[PDB]
């Protein structure tokens, strides 16, 4: 198997609409309900509603009634969710979840989730700066001013794994994100071994390699 | 209208048993389900209908529902069990979730190793100076970082970000960024990052001089 | 050694005319055998499909493989009329969930649906949602039926006797 594949991440500006899809697979689509749950960054799960796919009946949480709309396409086994009049508080990962045992008392399968960033900012790749070590040593890269999330960092193309801490990103006053990724190494190796951070910002398809040297 | 009450955090030593509560008015009248959510992953059903277990879930996961408290019990806890756990009920044709409980693993106090970083020459041509301070591999999670510029405490201009507990050593690491304009950065000489932690007798102070 | 089982998909054992019913046989050659009123039908796939149900499609259904024995009979009721209250069974164990459905013929416009236990209302919906009891009490036993606005006329469904058991 049972699979729940959801649409890709979305960037939104306040007041717009979001429409997310959930393609079910590996079971009788019309026999199981479909949940829709969202989770704000760093907060808990929040039920938004469910839809009976056989005859299209729905049920919404009262905080989203008058603003959420759920449909389904039986011929494609696809469930659709839509939320109108988006505000910055609507930034969350939206999951679809198959209701278990022919109802929606609970969910036995979940999708991978879809990131929806409701913001006035627009998509921008990050700027990478070296965090030079001082005179065990530590260095890293500063991945500053990007939008939206996420961004990932590898060190020496994956050869450097243990000792690496990539921190959760911070949202700045400007509306752009910012994070750090460091690594602790012996002070013995700073003269010979080279250290490269391989930043990858898939939302902007930005890929940068920066050399951090003393 | 129905309210489910979960504790914020739950701490347990390795191998020892962890218990997570979920309170609701006559919650024994309902079938309670639990979900495991590792930091950046999708939720996973671990217990459904008070006590029943899905296929592929270790038998050390057990559930109990009686009275006004539903309980999830994990026996020999392991580092993989470090996640958030949500209880869920169906009430008057709506599904409700608890606040979620973060499972913490306990260990001995570890003092942080502090490193301070000056801004890059490339970012100085950007007009903004970012001063970074790092606290690596410390336990417990609480730590107080203070930025000092020419012996002047900095406030309202620094943001902190903390990693999740390590899978092997179960420590945390903290990164704090002090943001200043290039004009303010060149106007001052000494830049220090003072750290207070449980495993430190005296506060640690790592500093540098601009240029 | 193992014995086959007939599976109704969806769960509803009582359906209306022109409805879609799928019966699935479980067990483990990869052929199957299907019987209706103790009479072999020619469909030997793992699943037998009923695209549009008629009243003669009613009765008991049994299935078997070459690796399983004859299953226990699963009864099917194809009802006439405009409205029908659907259940997966009619005997429930206490604390088990009860999931009912008020269904219209070919899903004709159904609104203002009311579910009733012993001639008294239990749940009212504006559109046409399902009735659900998460944990069955012993007070939930009795005669159930639904009533709603099928297009323009008010229609009341037939009776289904639900009995809650203990041990
Ligand atoms: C479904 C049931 O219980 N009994 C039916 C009966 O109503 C119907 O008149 C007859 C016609 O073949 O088939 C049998
Ligand atoms: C089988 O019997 C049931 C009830 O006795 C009846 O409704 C159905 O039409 C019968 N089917 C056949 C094929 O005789």
């Amino acid at each position: 198997e049972v699979q729940l594949v959801q649409s890709g991440a979305e960037v939104k500006k306040p007041g717009e609409s979001l429409k997310v899809s959930c393609k079910a697979s590996g079971y009788t689509f019309t026999s199981y309900y479909m949940h829709w749950v969202r989770q704000a960054p760093g907060q808990g799960l929040e039920w938004m509603g469910a839809i009976e796919p056989m005859y299209g009946s729905t049920s919404y949480a009262q905080k989203f009634q008058g603003r959420v709309t759920m449909t389904r396409d039986t011929s494609t086994s696809t469930v659709y969710m839509e939320l109108s009049s988006l505000r910055s508080e609507d930034t969350a990962v939206y999951y679809c979840a198959r209701g278990s045992a022919y109802y929606y008392d609970f969910a036995d399968y979940w999708g991978q989730g879809t990131l929806v960033t409701v913001s006035s900012a627009s998509t921008k790749g990050p700027s990478v700066f070296p965090l030079a070590p001082s005179s065990t040593a530590a260095l890293g890269c500063l991945v500053k001013d990007y939008f939206p999330e996420p961004v990932t960092v590898s060190w020496n193309s994956g050869a450097l794994t243990s000792g690496v801490h990539t921190f959760p990103a911070v949202l700045q006053s400007s509306g752009l994100y910012s994070l750090s990724s460091v690594v602790t190494v012996p002070s013995s190796s700073l003269g010979t071994q080279t250290y490269i951070c391989n930043v990858n910002h898939k939302p902007s398809n930005t890929k940068v390699d920066k050399k951090v040297e003393p | 209208s129905y309210v489910l009450t979960q504790p914020s955090s739950v701490s347990v030593a390795p191998g020892q048993t962890a218990t997570i509560s979920c309170g609701g008015h006559n919650i024994g009248s309902k079938n309670v389900h639990w979900y495991q959510q590792r930091p950046g992953q999708s939720p996973v059903l671990v217990i459904y209908q008070d006590n029943k277990r899905p296929s592929g879930i270790p038998e050390r996961f057990s559930g109990s529902n009686s009275g006004n408290t539903a309980t999830l019990t994990i026996s020999g806890t392991q580092a993989m069990d470090e996640a958030d756990y949500y209880c869920q009920v169906w009430d008057n044709y709506s599904v409700l979730f608890g606040g979620g409980t973060k499972l913490t693993v306990l260990r001995t106090v570890a003092a942080p190793s502090v490193f301070i970083f000056p801004p890059s020459d490339e970012q100085l041509k950007s007009g903004t100076a970012s001063v970074v301070c790092l606290l690596n591999n410390f336990y417990p999670r609480e730590a107080k970082v203070q930025w000092k510029v020419d012996n002047a405490l900095q406030s309202g201009n620094s943001q902190e970000s903390v990693t999740e507990q390590d899978s092997k050593d179960s420590t945390y690491s903290l990164s704090s960024t002090l943001t200043l304009s290039k004009a303010d950065y060149e106007k001052h000489k000494v830049y220090a990052c003072e750290v207070t932690h449980q495993g430190l007798s005296s506060p640690v102070t790592k500093s540098f001089n601009r240029g | 050694l193992p014995k086959a089982v007939v599976f109704l998909e969806p769960q509803w054992y009582r359906v209306l005319e022109k409805d879609s019913v799928t019966l699935k046989c479980q067990g483990a050659d990869q052929s199957t055998q299907w019987f209706h009123n103790e009479s072999l039908i020619s469909s030997q796939a793992s699943s037998y499909f009923i695209d549009a149900a008629t009243v003669d499609d009613s009765g008991e259904y049994r299935c078997q493989t070459q690796l399983s024995t004859l299953s226990d009979p699963v009864q099917l009721e194809v009802h006439i009329g405009w409205l029908l209250l659907q259940a997966p069974r009619w005997v429930f164990k206490e604390e088990d969930p009860i999931h009912l459905r008020c269904h219209s013929w070919k899903n004709t416009a159904l609104h203002k649906v009311t579910y009733l236990q012993n001639g008294k209302g239990r749940k009212y919906f504006h559109h046409n949602s399902d009735f659900y009891i998460p944990k069955a009490t012993l007070k939930d036993s009795g005669s159930y039926f639904c009533r709603g606005l099928v297009g323009s006329k008010n229609v009341s469904s037939e009776t289904v006797q639900i009995t809650i058991t203990q041990g």
